[PDB]
């Protein structure tokens, strides 16, 4: 699948809160999630707090990766929605983040590689003491 | 004499703030 | 106090430090170099453990030699 | 960075993928199990350390392993 | 209803000074010259940091050296006659 | 409207399901696969939320448990009325109260315990009581033993009725959900029924039975030649002997002319010379203006008529400056869940527990009961004690409400919402304010050690050397003690003896009451509660407030309210549950009530109790070394711990070696507790995995696989046993002490 | 009577009896025979 | 911006508050730090003054006001050093002002000096300056 870009789209409805960037996001980096709803309704904020979320596409700012994915299985689980997800970095680069392949992780996809693949049991791996003086891992070969 | 007088003060403090200085100097270096 | 409570209350409230550390006026212009964390899990079991041993060793000695030599006999 | 590795006693159950929390791992074409398809964790940058992985694995043991490692700030979970 | 622009980062990110002012400086010139050329001398770091370990262990040595026994209890020393022990011992 | 609405047969009564335990739970019905099973069966035995969704059902279930809590509380009322009736010295007490000591235990005469029988006096052998029981007879009028009798048997007869009353309303007749849902009306009839007539019916009593019997007592007749009770009611010459206003009848009530009544209806206030407590008069006039407020603020809500106030009207229509619109959707969320009703309940219940004690220690209400020193002690801090845990039991509901009754799309709340928004700045300010609050008020206390340490009592913080007075609440006493001369008219002394300024009351030999002082050890003292108090809140508070979500975990909420931790990621996640939070603060609230009593007991034992000559000199049990012992922890170590327990541990061959043994007992048990808190799971399973080979070899293996207890099972394991031995240490100390001494 | 039965035959209930019977057993032991240190029968 | 992790409050944003907190000598962005170090020094050392001489070990005995004094100009030494190392730690010989860019209105404005290597030496140097000034002003003052 081809990246998507995010020019200009709005933000919920907040009344603001403590919770929210910090000086991370402007030193090292932060997250954008972007959304696509058909009503306008009300949904709660992983910072704390509810929000409304406007009808048509809507954009929301977070600080970790894990905020943004919690926040996005909660649309799909409660409100069948589909959502995407990107880390903006300081110097402006932006990176696409969420489905790379453009289908879930979940549903298995032809031309996927295969990364961390070990074809032994987890009972097959050598003793600590065959790797020893060397900076390799038993679980690593 | 009065060796303590003179002696106990430069173990107690003086010694103690050069080293917590230097060794936060080396740790900070980067 | 190393020896019951554990990581995750401390951590948050260190969280809620930073938060007021970096929010409040005239003390936001000094900044930390290394970020704080809470103590790791083995690392609270031992500072527990030397606490632990250093009370039992220091409170036995001196009631041992107090009360040894009060009397002298 | 922590070490995610799997090895090939997997039966492709996809309970794993589905209890991470950071989207670290996914599912490819597999050809020694009945469902055809096996784990994978490309997405190794990402990962926290919680082990709900391997707490979502039906095996005699673990067909998901998870070993901590060097830790960094997105490892250790920190937002400020 | 934006917060979110990717020419510059500064607004997104909430870079601002609350409090800060660029006004010119309301001390007065000669006032401020009298300091700038008396303060000279401990602008450099670590010249100050020599000179002020130095002082202050010197001054620290000198004044516990120099001290009497009026503000010192410990260089007044015992008045009293002495004690005998538990079991007579000296 | 209000109506009565039921359902007939919900349920049938059979044994069929008392043969296979947890039904309730399919899980847990299914089967026992492993011995975890077994400590799951009693943990979600009351969780009714969790049984089913309905909640005619849960209401149904509540009300059946209170019936039984009330028939339980019942039967336990007549075993104690049948023991006083039976095996007890109250004749003998009643004629002598001052030199006879309370019993009404007996012990068998089996192994040889009956050393445990000792000389309580009147000729009988028993166990000294601290209940405070016959205080409580003599001022009701009983003066036999029939009477007692009587009220154990009525108590027999009321907890038949109400385990009775339970089975019908939960199998025969059950009320539905709006039923329940009427809070106007339960509202009504709990001020204007349950509290206004029951106050009103006991001042009654109290005007017609127990005033002529103390009269009589007081006089200094005999008890078996004072006349029984109905005879004041079928004679009116008796009583016009007594009192002659009631030779007028109730005409004057009618007539406006009350002043009639001003012969047992006073407001003099003050203490009772001969028995040291309040005056009967004055508190059946308290009880009947309370009767009379409750009754009329009774009838402020609207139930089926036209007259009335809507609760949701009021809380709607409420503006003010820094509320706003705010209470708009507070009545759906009271009156949709029962764990938010729970920890309001629980947290006034505490309070008003804690002021019970505080205002019992102050002015003694019962005859001869200022001058039994056990007694008091023993109210107060079992009071305290209660209060404490249902203070913090108050918390765990909240949270347990915060965690899975609350939706913000459905039922949402303005205030709520506002105070969630800036949880982070709440949190920062409560730990600012513990820091600061325990820097300075431990730091005062280790400078005296140190400076006494060093041969500089000149130095310290205390009376004599730096002076740090509470003026504020020496002003305050200075008014109260003024108070009756001018601002209260009415009143003919102050309310009580503990403000600045009176006369000493002492009864029989020995001090009653008098005034307290107030010095810097007050001061300390104060602010340590205050900095126990502080930090205990903010364990609390943060508990409750990160239930939901958290910087560190932004989905705590799909995880539950009882699991132990994330993940060994992050850094490390172990108690992050508001479970965890409750569990923390019980050690807290321990603490601050340790303190407290100790507090009370010494302060109570060297300034106020001891006794008193024929030339007029007091003296004091420890002789007034308070003042200047207090400040240092070396003078509480040895003043106190020391000085005190020479007592328990010298009670060894003499009716109180009971209690030198819970001294020691409770001992084990609280170094038991180190056990389940300093330890893990993994060690006991691997051990375990050893003693099940070793079975397996000689086939004695059972079907149950043993299994090492969870985290969360071994955390209460380990606080229940902690809070529990600490509890006995303190109890067997204060009552070995405060028997032999008092 | 079955299910009546079978509840009387739980863990709990089987062992409060059991040690009832236990303990009233010794207790009347110990009362018929008042002390005891050694066994003086042989 | 709601999604920041601050909230707008009439204590942390008034017309006073603001305009007292920008002519506070440590938010002057345009003067120099040396005159900013000066007069905090200066204060600093004016209110330390006291409480040693008031709570002193001594303070009943004729030198103690003298001897106090000479224990808060030490206070002020250590200080001065607290002050060094959190520059030689903090900021390099070459690079530039890490200060905020642009202010709250959006306005690009000259960062402040402060948060420089010569900037923080300057006003470790001014503040030892004005706490020993003000040191011994509060000493002549109080015992002459
Ligand atoms: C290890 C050795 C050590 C030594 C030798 C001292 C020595 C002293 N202590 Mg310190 N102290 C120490 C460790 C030590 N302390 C620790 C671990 C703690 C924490 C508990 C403290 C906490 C402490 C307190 C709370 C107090 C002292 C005070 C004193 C002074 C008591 C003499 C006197 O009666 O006043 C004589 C009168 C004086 C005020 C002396 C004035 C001159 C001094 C020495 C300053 C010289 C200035 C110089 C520039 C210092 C900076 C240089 C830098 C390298 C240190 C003396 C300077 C007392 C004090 O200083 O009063 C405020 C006092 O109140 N100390
Ligand atoms: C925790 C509280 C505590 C406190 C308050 C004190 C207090 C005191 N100690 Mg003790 N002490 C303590 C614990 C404490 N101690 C502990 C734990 C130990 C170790 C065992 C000692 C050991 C000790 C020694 C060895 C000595 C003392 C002595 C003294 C006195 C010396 C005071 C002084 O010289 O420095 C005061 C210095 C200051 C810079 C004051 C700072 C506080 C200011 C006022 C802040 C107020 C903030 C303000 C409201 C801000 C608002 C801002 C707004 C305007 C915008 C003082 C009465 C000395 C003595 O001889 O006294 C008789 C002495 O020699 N102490
Ligand atoms: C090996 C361990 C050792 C230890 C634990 C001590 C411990 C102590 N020394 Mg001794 N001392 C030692 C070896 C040791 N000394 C040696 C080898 C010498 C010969 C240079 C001295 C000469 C000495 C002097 C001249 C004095 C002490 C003093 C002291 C006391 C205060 C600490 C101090 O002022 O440091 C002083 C430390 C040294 C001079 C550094 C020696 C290291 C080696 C060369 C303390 C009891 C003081 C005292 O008597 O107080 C009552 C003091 O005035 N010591
Ligand atoms: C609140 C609960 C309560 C408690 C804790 C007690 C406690 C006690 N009862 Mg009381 N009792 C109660 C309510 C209570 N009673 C009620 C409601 C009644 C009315 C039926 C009685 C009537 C009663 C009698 C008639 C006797 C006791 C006696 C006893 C003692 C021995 C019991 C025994 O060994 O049974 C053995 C256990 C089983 C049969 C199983 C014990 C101290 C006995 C006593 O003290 O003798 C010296 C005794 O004789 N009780
Ligand atoms: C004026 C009559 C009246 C009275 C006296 C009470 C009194 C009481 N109610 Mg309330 N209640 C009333 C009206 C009344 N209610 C109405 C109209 C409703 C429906 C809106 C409720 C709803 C209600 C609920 C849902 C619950 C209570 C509970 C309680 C008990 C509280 C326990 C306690 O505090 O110990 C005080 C202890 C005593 C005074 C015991 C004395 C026994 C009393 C006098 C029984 C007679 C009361 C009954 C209303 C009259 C019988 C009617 C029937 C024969 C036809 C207490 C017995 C709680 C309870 O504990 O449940 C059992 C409870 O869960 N009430
Ligand atoms: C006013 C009455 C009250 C009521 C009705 C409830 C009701 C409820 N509580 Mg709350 N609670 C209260 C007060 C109350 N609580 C107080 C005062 C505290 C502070 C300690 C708590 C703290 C609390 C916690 C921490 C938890 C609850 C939970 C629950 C639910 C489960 C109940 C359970 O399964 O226990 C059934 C009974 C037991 C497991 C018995 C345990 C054994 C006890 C601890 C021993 C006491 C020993 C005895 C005093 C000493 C003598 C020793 C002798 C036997 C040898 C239930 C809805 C639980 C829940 O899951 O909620 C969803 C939960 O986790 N409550
Ligand atoms: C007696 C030992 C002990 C002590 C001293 C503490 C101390 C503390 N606890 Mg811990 N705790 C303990 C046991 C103990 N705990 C146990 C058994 C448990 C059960 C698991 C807990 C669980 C617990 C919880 C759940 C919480 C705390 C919190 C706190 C802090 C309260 C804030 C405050 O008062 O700080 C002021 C400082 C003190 C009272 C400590 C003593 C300091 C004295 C005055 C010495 C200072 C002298 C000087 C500076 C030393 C310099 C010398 C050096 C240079 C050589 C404080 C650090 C609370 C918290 O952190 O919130 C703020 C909190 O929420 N504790
Ligand atoms: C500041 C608080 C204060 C408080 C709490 C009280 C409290 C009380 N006053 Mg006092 N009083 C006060 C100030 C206060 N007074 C002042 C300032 C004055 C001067 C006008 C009086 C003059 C006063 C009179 C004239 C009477 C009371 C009475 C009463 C009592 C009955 C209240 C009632 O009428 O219903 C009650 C103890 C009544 C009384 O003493 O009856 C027992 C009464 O007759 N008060
Ligand atoms: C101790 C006890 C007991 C007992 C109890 C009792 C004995 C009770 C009683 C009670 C009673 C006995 C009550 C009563 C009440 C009454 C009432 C409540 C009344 C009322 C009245 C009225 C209201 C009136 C009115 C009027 C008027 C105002 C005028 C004219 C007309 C008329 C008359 C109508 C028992 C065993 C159970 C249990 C345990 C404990
Ligand atoms: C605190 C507590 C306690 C106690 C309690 C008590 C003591 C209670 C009481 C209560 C009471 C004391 C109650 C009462 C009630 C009453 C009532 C409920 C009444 C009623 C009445 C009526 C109903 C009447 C009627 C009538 C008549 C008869 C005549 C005229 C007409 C009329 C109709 C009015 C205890 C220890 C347990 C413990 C826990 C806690
Ligand atoms: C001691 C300990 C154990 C071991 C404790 C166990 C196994 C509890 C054992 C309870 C009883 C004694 C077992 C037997 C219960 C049956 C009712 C016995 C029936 C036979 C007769 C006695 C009637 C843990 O499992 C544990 C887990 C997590 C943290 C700390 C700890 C911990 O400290």
């Amino acid at each position: 699948t081809p990246p998507q870009l995010d020019p200009n789209t709005p933000s919920p409805i907040f009344a603001g809160s403590t919770g929210g960037l910090l000086r991370k996001a402007q030193v090292e980096e932060f997250y954008v999630i972007t959304w696509n709803s058909p009503k306008e309704q009300i949904f709660e904020m992983p910072t704390g707090g509810a929000a409304i979320m406007r009808e048509g596409p809507n954009l929301l700012k977070l600080a970790r990766k894990e905020q943004c994915l919690a926040l996005g299985t909660r649309l799909r689980s409660k409100y069948k929605i589909t959502y995407q997800f990107y880390r903006v970095f300081p110097n402006g680069e932006v990176q696409y983040l969420h489905p790379k392949d453009g289908v879930y992780p979940e549903k298995a996809n032809p031309g996927r590689e295969g990364v961390g693949l070990n074809m032994r049991s987890i009972g097959k791996n050598v003793s600590p003491i065959e790797v020893k003086f060397t900076g390799k891992q038993s679980y690593d070969l | 004499n009065n060796l303590p007088s003179i002696f106990v003060p430069l173990v107690g403090l003086v010694f103690p703030a050069i080293a917590m200085a230097s060794l936060f100097l080396h740790i900070q270096k980067n | 106090m190393f020896l019951i409570s554990w990581r995750g209350y401390w951590q948050e409230l260190i969280e809620t430090l930073a938060w007021a550390h970096e929010r409040t006026p005239l003390a936001n212009l000094i900044r930390w170099r290394d970020k704080p964390v809470a103590l790791s899990i083995v690392q609270a079991r031992l500072v527990g453990l030397a606490h632990f041993s250093v009370g039992y060793i220091f409170t036995y000695a001196a009631f041992l030699i107090a009360s040894t030599s009060g009397k002298f006999g | 960075s922590h070490s995610v590795k799997i090895y090939d006693t997997c039966i492709g159950c996809t309970q794993c993928v589905r209890a991470c929390p950071t989207d670290v791992l996914e599912m490819i074409p597999w050809d020694g199990c009945k469902a055809k398809q096996i784990a994978s964790a490309p997405r190794t940058e990402d990962c926290v350390g919680c082990k709900r992985c391997e707490s979502a694995c039906p095996t005699d043991f673990l067909s998901v392993r998870v070993y901590l490692w060097h830790e960094t700030t997105r490892s250790m979970g920190l937002a400020y | 209803s934006v917060y979110f622009d990717l020419e510059d980062l500064g607004n997104t990110t909430g870079q601002w000074d609350v409090y800060g002012s660029d006004a010119p400086s309301p001390y007065n010139p000669l006032q401020s010259k009298f300091f700038e050329t008396f303060a000279a001398p401990f602008t450099k770091r670590g010249l100050l940091l020599k000179f002020l370990i130095l002082g202050g262990g010197s001054l620290l040595t000198y004044v516990s050296a120099t001290s009497t026994g009026e503000v010192l209890p410990i260089k007044r020393g015992p008045q009293e006659p002495p004690k005998l022990g538990p079991r007579g011992k000296l | 409207e209000v109506k009565i609405l039921v359902d007939r047969d919900p349920i049938k009564t059979s044994f069929e399901e008392w043969a296979k335990p947890g039904h309730f739970s399919r899980t847990i019905a299914k089967g026992p696969d492993t011995t975890t099973w077994i400590w799951n069966l009693h943990a979600d035995a009351h969780d009714f939320d969790s049984h089913t969704s309905d909640l005619e059902e849960i209401s149904r279930k509540v009300f059946s448990a209170h019936f039984g809590q009330l028939s339980i509380i019942f039967l336990w009322l007549s075993g104690m009325y049948f023991h006083g009736a039976r095996f007890s010295n109250y004749e003998a007490w009643l004629s002598d109260p001052t030199h006879i000591g309370p019993s009404a235990q007996v012990v068998w005469s089996i192994v040889g315990q009956e050393i445990l029988n000792g000389d309580v006096g009147g000729g009988f052998r028993g166990i000294q009581i601290t209940s405070g029981f016959f205080q409580i007879w003599r001022a009701s009028g009983i003066t036999s033993e029939l009477q007692l009798y009587c009220t154990a048997i009525g108590g027999l007869v009321f907890a038949a009725l109400m385990l009775f009353a339970g089975w019908f309303h939960y199998h025969k007749a059950a009320p539905k959900l709006a039923w329940f849902q009427d809070v106007e009306s339960m509202l009504n009839h709990h001020l204007a029924g349950l509290l206004g007539l029951g106050s009103l019916s006991w001042a009654g009593h109290q005007v017609h039975v127990s005033l002529p019997i103390n009269q009589f007592l007081n006089a200094g007749v005999d008890p078996k030649e004072i006349p029984l009770p109905h005879e004041f009611i079928l004679n009116r010459d008796l009583l016009a002997q007594l009192y002659p206003s009631f030779a007028e009848g109730a005409t004057p009530f009618f007539t406006l002319n009350w002043s009639k009544y001003a012969e047992f209806l006073t407001f003099r206030g003050g203490l009772d010379p001969v028995t040291g407590g309040l005056w009967l008069t004055d508190i059946a006039h308290h009880h009947l203006a309370i009767a009379i407020l409750f009754l009329i603020a009774g009838h402020m809500y609207r139930t089926n008529w036209g007259i009335g106030h809507g609760i949701k009207d009021i809380l709607e229509a409420h503006k003010g400056p820094f509320t706003g619109q705010g209470h708009k959707g507070l009545y759906e969320i009271l009156t949709t869940s029962w764990h938010a009703q729970l920890s309001i309940n629980l947290a006034m219940l505490g309070s008003l527990t804690i002021v019970v004690a505080h205002h019992m220690y102050s002015m003694p209400p019962y005859p001869y009961l200022a001058t039994d020193y056990g007694t008091q002690l023993s109210l107060f801090t079992h009071h305290m004690w209660i209060g404490g845990f249902l203070i913090v039991g108050a918390a765990a509901h909240a949270a347990i409400f915060m965690v899975r009754d609350y939706d913000p799309t459905t039922r949402y709340n303005d205030l709520l919402d506002r105070v969630l928004r800036h949880r982070d700045a709440i949190i920062s300010h409560l730990n600012w304010v513990c820091i600061f609050l325990g820097f300075h008020s431990f730091g005062l206390y280790i400078h005296n050690d140190t400076m006494s340490a060093l041969g500089r009592p000149q130095d310290m913080f205390s009376d004599t050397a730096i002076q740090l007075q509470p003026v504020f609440a020496q002003w305050i006493q200075n008014t109260h003690a003024l108070a009756p001369g001018t601002t209260a008219p009415g009143a003919t002394t102050s309310t009580s003896l503990t403000w600045g300024g009176g006369d000493l009351v002492a009864v029989g030999g020995k001090v009653a009451l008098l005034p307290i002082p107030l010095g810097t050890a007050d001061f300390l003292v104060h602010h340590i509660h205050a900095f126990t108090i502080h930090v205990t809140v903010l364990i609390l508070l943060k508990g409750v407030l990160f239930a939901r979500s958290s910087r560190l975990i932004p989905d705590k909420a799909n995880l539950g309210f009882r699991f132990p931790c994330d993940g060994p990621g992050r850094g490390g996640t172990c108690q992050v549950s508001a479970w965890d939070h409750v569990f923390l603060g019980l050690f807290w609230m321990y603490n601050a009530i340790s303190v407290v009593i100790f507090h009370f007991s010494w302060k109570m034992q060297s300034d106020v109790w001891g006794s008193i000559s024929d030339q007029g000199v007091v003296t004091h049990i420890t002789g007034g070394n308070f003042a200047q012992s207090s400040i240092t922890i070396n003078g509480w170590l040895r003043d106190f711990l020391w000085a005190q327990a020479s007592q328990v541990i010298q009670s060894y061959g003499s009716s109180l070696s009971a209690y030198g043994l819970f001294f020691l007992g409770a001992h084990f048990v609280w170094a038991f507790s180190l056990m389940f808190l300093f330890s893990g799971r993994g060690y006991w399973q691997e051990l375990i995995e050893s003693i099940v080979w070793a079975h397996n070899k000689l086939k004695v293996a059972p079907a149950t696989q043993p299994r090492a207890l969870s985290i969360v099972q071994g955390r209460a394991v380990g606080v229940t046993h902690y809070l529990l031995g600490g509890i006995a240490t303190t109890w067997a100390f204060f009552l070995a002490r405060i028997i032999a001494v008092g | 009577m079955r299910d009546l039965k079978t509840y009387l035959s739980v863990a709990p209930v089987i062992s409060t009896l059991w040690f009832a019977a236990l303990a009233g057993l010794l207790i009347e032991i110990n009362r018929l025979f008042p002390d005891a240190l050694i066994f003086p029968f042989f | 911006d709601p999604f920041i992790g601050s909230l707008e409050t009439p204590v942390t944003s008034s017309p006073l508050i603001a305009w007292y907190l920008s002519n506070l000598p440590g938010y002057r962005t345009a003067v120099n730090p040396l005159l900013r170090g000066v007069e905090v020094g200066l204060a600093h050392g004016f209110f330390l003054v006291g409480p040693f001489v008031k709570a002193g070990p001594l303070r009943n005995t004729a030198y103690a006001g003298s001897a106090g004094s000479l224990a808060a100009a030490g206070l002020v030494v250590i200080l001065s050093m607290c002050l060094t190392i959190y520059g030689i730690s903090s900021f390099k010989e070459g690079e530039p002002s890490i200060a905020p860019s642009l202010t709250l209105t959006g306005r690009k404005k000259q960062p402040d000096q402060l948060q420089t290597a010569d900037g923080w030496a300057k006003f470790t140097g001014g503040f030892f300056f004005g706490g020993i000034s003000g040191v011994t002003w509060a000493y002549f003052l109080l015992y002459v």
